[PDB]
């Protein structure tokens, strides 16, 4: 038979509910499971789905160049094949033989989907443009001025057409405001200003970080590109340290930082989390870099080319996408209100302001009129 | 942070500013009359005019104070209303309780009243502040 | 002549039911139901008296994976215990390989049952829902304050202050009425574009309304063995039930869907769904057309002579409309029950209540003012 | 091999676009085609898809009891099996052996889907209930009466609260009317009052008919049931004759009689038409009767029982429904505006009426006042 | 040393392009593009000078069903006519069984292209669209008639007529403003809840926007060989095209989608879609994520020695970000271009226009009245 | 629960609550005039002017009541009210204006009528409200 | 079937009914004056009052007729407007064209005018009918 | 195309179209008073009253113009207008009311200023309208 070294990571390698009540390949399940199943159906061989010892993917020690992980297993004969989400790199290909990527991905941005924005003090003006509001104000005062001028500059046939046109105007204005506000309140379209990493680089209102150490952090250390150089400068020059300890830690930090944080991670895991309840996350923008997961096999073997051809036949047959849609989307768990004062507080502020203003004006007008009348 | 009491409080601030102005005007008028106490008929007609303005400036007092108290009630407030109540009691008492000798008390009353309202003003502001951020 | 043809059946309503006083009656008259009149017509056609009997196991028939034995009326027929079955027997392949089913006397399928949306009771002061009372009180007190300030201004200054208070009040009332109107329009529109259901897909897509079936039966078996996208998705959902959508008895599903507001649906044979919809409390309804297509049929031994005559009689009755008559009788004539968009006043009552209250208060104020004026001016 | 007699009716038996450019079973296509294909795959036999001579289904002559149609072929040896939409009846089963129905159906009602109703003169009142309109009118006049009574019955503190409550009232009324009218105009839900045949029996605004002669007409002649007896009475006692010559004739009559006609036909053909463009039809209610289409075979044969078992295995396997969804729905072709005066003409009528009324009132008031003043 | 390694390529932009003055330049300097700098880096890594060449047939490679011969650069490599290919070569199975592809230097897939929705120009008097002018004229003349009648009434009868005209005008203006507001709200809401597209399914469901592809190629071949519900439905639709959605050249699809308003979409490799979106007239955009997943790779004979070094160099560059740099250069730096909900005044201009017109007319009337009054009263 | 008739009853109730006091003031003005120079002449003529003034209101509101109860399909109350309508019509035709007896008797009768219509409207509205 | 001209036509019907009433009143007043041609000062004051009412009933004529013509124009009508035009011409002519002798013509004019309007009325109705169903 | 500034210019234009005639009438009233018993006294005092009356309008509309051009970010027109504002302020401080020369000279200067501001506003609005 064949030795199939892997590692426990969902939705690739998962233990069924009856893992303890079963002793065999039926124990495990996920993407790579059906992948190896189809690979065997193509090549027609035997295989026992073992697991890696150190619970790692693969790397070397800078003091003894010893390969720890599935890489060490395939290099030191401990394994025969590694059907796992193993990233393809230069160092690893210099020693073993990778297959063509069966799953392409790249770094991506996870955030919390836009929650209902705070109403905002002067939000009732959003339905209309600022310029329209100023134009309305000045039209009102100008009309008042004209009404005043048609009383002292003349003894009506002038106030009539003026009243009619003002009626038309205020009618249309009321209607437009009501209609646009109703459209706003009915559908409630939600959007964020972050459709890419450039937006994050251009702002600092929200923070972003990465795993305390890993391929992503190293790529950001390197990648001497304007945007990514700026992002590395920010993340390194920022307190508190945006970095986190593990994936779930950053996920929760994003879940408890509604409008503050944004994590960078493999797009696959990002989609996985996005499809798992509570459904309080979302992946934004597009992949920053481009990488791929591919099968592994020692520098010299017999199933390498067969596995490559099988991967290509699957990718061209419309199978890998099916397994992905199954383990990510089909399995995916993530398949009006009244109006509060906070939405209109500005109206009452304006009212009280104008009211106190009128009161003060009347007070000074009286203090002048009565003073002039009595004293003279 | 609105509480529905910030609106009542700021409205009370405005009305109390007007009321302080009116009280100062009343004090000044009473001082002018004390000083005053066909130029004789002129001064008589002048005190007639001032008394006319006074009588015209009575209903606003009751109106604004009743509004203050009823709005404080409708806003579930209970520590301020109880402080404005004595003034409403005094106002309703004035009817079945009430110029050379009247002023001997009137001035005093007016003066004190002003002070009260003034204090109230400050306090109102204080409240809305402690009610506008929490 | 004949030998009092045996007739094994089952006690499922309204197909077969015990009369109110079965304890003082004979067998043929003891029971009553659709199947009873059907057997009467069958006898009238073939010309033979019969004797009815109930099945011991209270089942229809199936093969045990260990004994490979036929139970229920199927076994009663195969094992000579019965001469013919006139009960609702879902025609199937495994069941046809041992007996000679007749033609379908009643076609049916799988259908949905929900809570009849009779929940329409608007609160008296529901017109205040669009925005909190915290705003209505502000509006009232703003009105009175503006009136007070206008009074003061145009009293002690008998203008400009009046013009600016008028403008600000114009702005205020504009925004207020517009906000109320817009939120009310949102409420109405949202409440309007909600089609309850028209088919299974309406459930396959949404998730708020959970759909469940019996613990294990022909329904779940059809779902598992289904190759359709909609039914496959529904089976995946039910397999992903949290909590359990399934039940161990149809009455449990009925009780829980009646308890649920509108977020539960039950799948079952359209026949029982209709019988229920025509039963108390008459709070359920059948909407979506039958998903599958099957039919009940009369059974008989694989080598019996009745088959020909009974099939001929079934077709004769289906053509004469007698079966439709018996259906309309036992489902609608015997039914425990018989069978908009605009705004009704119930939504606006509070408006007229407060209107009349204010009118009466104004009349009272005017009367007391008239009195306190005339009496205190003319005489005293 | 086997002789498979059928008849040309869609979507059961259809000629491909290259019928002339092909000589074989590939010529035909439809539901029954794949049906016979699966039947052969089950029984593993040979078959040549021939066609019936007289282009009929099956019946007998009352003068010579000769079977014309596929029935005549199976009875007189001209055919071996008839995989066609053959209706199962008593007369036919007395002579041959039918299979269990593979397609159940029944009579059904076809109409034209509700087109935009004519606006209606007094339609602007639809958003609100009639009683609400009368209540509004009487509230307005009562308020006017009270305002009048607070001027002569008293010299304001009464008109103030009255004006305020009237402001509140008119505000809420305007808002309710606007909101409900917007809801009406946004979604535009369309419905017809015909959800069953009982509705047709209860009314006569629209007419209904059947094929000039056929199974449906005979069933309606018989069927001594209240509803169907009434419908037969109507159709027989009605001019012009609701009956038609063929299916397409009644279909077109319904298509050119937007709100007048409604055809009764097999539910299968009804759905077929409903799915074929122009998409100006719809099936309403539920099946009136219950019938089924089943395979045919002479009184004595060898493939009868095998065909029955195959039909049952297919119905239980989830195949017939797939073929139906394919040939009816998958193949199915049938997969805001401004406001016109006709919607509000009643408003202008009311305005002009009240206006002329006020004018006449003023005229008589003047003729009385000036007359009394001058003459006295 | 080496033997001037041959490099067969193809003339597809922006991968390889002829400089503005190729007629006065050498081969390596004659062409320019992503692939050129890629080959430069490959040479710098492996340390070998090369000589570029174009493919005669202008194709990539395929097997003729009759000759079973490899054409294009594939044949040039298999038949010794070429040493290596540095052109975009979609990795495939049949193509891998004869050569040793390198690792993907550029991942991509199938994506959508539509017309950038820059169509936003509101008419000056668009606020009259909610209801016909036939109603606006009635409204105007009703206003003037009501004013005239009030004038007459309260002139020759200096009431009741006034009260009833006021009530009827109240009703009229109520209904009118409400109708206008409601129809405008309908317009706005409908225009608001229309998401253009976010994925293929958004097209599979709807029908207004037709989606087409090339006449015959890898795209239609992927669709036919697809086992997915969405892609199967889209393939059925395209097979049910009326008129033809397909085209024989990508430029045809581009031209017709630019001519179409918003009801056409084109499917193609995301790479060309991006290159176009960054080209004039810059009226197209890519929205939906890549449907499939594939990659271009460097080819070489099945038994060549370059394979190892070239794969190592490709991975080294993918890790160093050099390929991302070349992409950002040849797609964005070399781009022909760089890269709401509220109501704008443009929708309401006519209102203020008529307002100012009426104000000026009123001032004119007041002036002429003042003159005709003072002059004709004081002196004459 | 509302049926739009409770509203007409409420309105008629609010108006009759004023009519009852109106009639009471008529009776008291009659008691005053029962006393039977410029002082008394004016003190009586002012009240007589207030009286001769408030005549249109009664007819207006009675027409209002009848119209409302006619539009609400409530014919019983209309039949109860039409007698006073014919009475007011005949009064307008010929009304005395020696006259004290007729005035006070009409005032008392109309007062009792209004006070009873009060309870009638109240009970009818109560019945209509709980007619669910 | 509204045409936008039914509204104009019915409005014209209403205004023309009022105008016919006013014309009949003018004819009756002119007849009363002809009959008439300190009771002497009483009759003088009475003809003064009637002349005052007449002068008050001049602007309405021009107003309603100008409204008729302008609405007929705005409604694209061309067969009726042309018929009302001569009356507007006569009205504008009256200014630079114009009691014991005036009546000798006035009456006649008024009479004829009435007739015209009367006819117009009918015609208007006719139109709206032929304009209300088509 | 609109930018909300064309509106301020339109409003100022409509108001200056009245101001120009206003100043013209001032000049004509001055020409009348240049004539320098009850007949002439009244015929001159009525015009003087009309004059002394129409003073608040000019200040009101000038404040309006300055406020608008300030809120429209148009500081150039505000700088052009502030001199007349300071002039009106000093006038209110001390205005002569012998006086004929000053009155007519101020009237002529203000008339020319308004007539030129007319064309200025017109050209500015035209430029703003076609600034697309």
């Amino acid at each position: 038979t064949v030795v199939v070294t892997t590692i426990l990571e969902s939705p690739y390698v998962m233990m069924k509910k009856n893992h303890e009540m079963l002793e065999g390949n039926e124990r495990y399940e996920g993407y790579c499971v059906d992948l190896a199943a189809e690979i065997a159906k193509h090549c027609g061989f035997k295989y026992k789905l073992t697991i890696v010892g150190d619970g790692k993917y693969g790397a070397r020690d800078a003091d003894t160049k010893i390969w720890n992980g599935m890489v060490g297993e395939l290099v030191y004969g401990k394994a025969d094949i590694a059907i796992a989400p193993l990233t393809i790199t230069l160092v690893r290909e210099e020693v073993i033989d990778f297959s063509k990527p069966f799953m392409s991905l790249g770094i991506s941005i996870m955030i919390k989907k836009p929650q209902k924005s705070k109403p905002g003090v002067f939000s009732f003006l959003d339905p209309l443009a600022y310029e329209i509001w100023m134009c309305i104000v000045f039209a009102y005062i100008g009309v008042s001025v004209v009404l005043f001028l048609v009383s002292r500059f003349s003894p009506s046939l002038s106030g009539r057409i003026v009243g009619g046109v003002w009626w038309f105007f205020t009618l249309i204005i009321i209607s437009s405001y009501t209609a646009n506000l109703a459209a706003f309140l009915t559908v409630e379209r939600m959007v964020s200003p972050i459709e890419s990493a450039e937006d994050l680089s251009k702002q600092t209102e929200i923070a972003y970080g990465t795993l305390d150490s890993g391929s992503t952090k190293e790529f950001f250390r390197r990648s001497k590109i304007a945007v990514f150089d700026k992002m590395w400068t920010y993340m390194r020059s920022a307190e508190p340290s945006v970095f986190v300890r593990t994936t779930a830690e950053g996920v929760a930090r994003v879940r408890k930082s509604k409008g503050k944080y944004a994590y960078l991670l493999e797009s696959t895991m990002n989609e996985y989390i996005e499809q798992r309840k509570p459904c309080d996350t979302m992946k934004v923008g597009g992949n920053l870099d481009s990488k791929g997961y591919g099968i592994a096999t020692p520098k010299g073997s017999s199933l390498g080319n067969a596995v490559n051809l099988a991967v290509l036949k699957l990718n061209e047959q419309g199978l890998l996408d099916k397994l992905k849609n199954k383990w990510w989307y089909d399995k995916g768990e993530c398949g009006t209100s009244a109006l509060s004062l906070s939405n209109v507080a500005g109206v009452f502020y304006i009212l009280v302001g104008g009211l106190g203003l009128a009161m003060l004006v009347a007070l000074i007008e009286f203090c002048y009129k009565s003073r002039a009348e009595a004293k003279r | 942070a609105f509480t529905f009491a910030a609106f009542c409080y700021m409205l009370s601030l405005v009305l109390c500013a007007a009321l302080i102005f009116f009280a100062i005007w009343h004090i000044i008028a009473f001082d002018e009359l004390r000083t005053d106490f066909v130029h004789a008929r002129e001064r008589l007609r002048n005190i007639e005019r001032i008394c006319f303005l006074l009588r015209k400036l009575v209903l606003p007092e009751y109106s604004i104070h009743s509004l203050f108290c009823i709005m404080f009630l409708c806003a579930q407030e209970w520590l301020t209303l109880g402080l404005n109540v004595p003034l409403l009691f005094y106002h309703f008492w004035r009817y079945f309780h009430c110029n050379a000798d009247t002023l001997s008390y009137c001035q005093k009353e007016a003066w004190c009243k002003l002070a009260f309202y003034l204090l109230s003003f400050f306090y109102y502001l204080y409240c809305m502040i402690y009610t506008l951020v929490s």
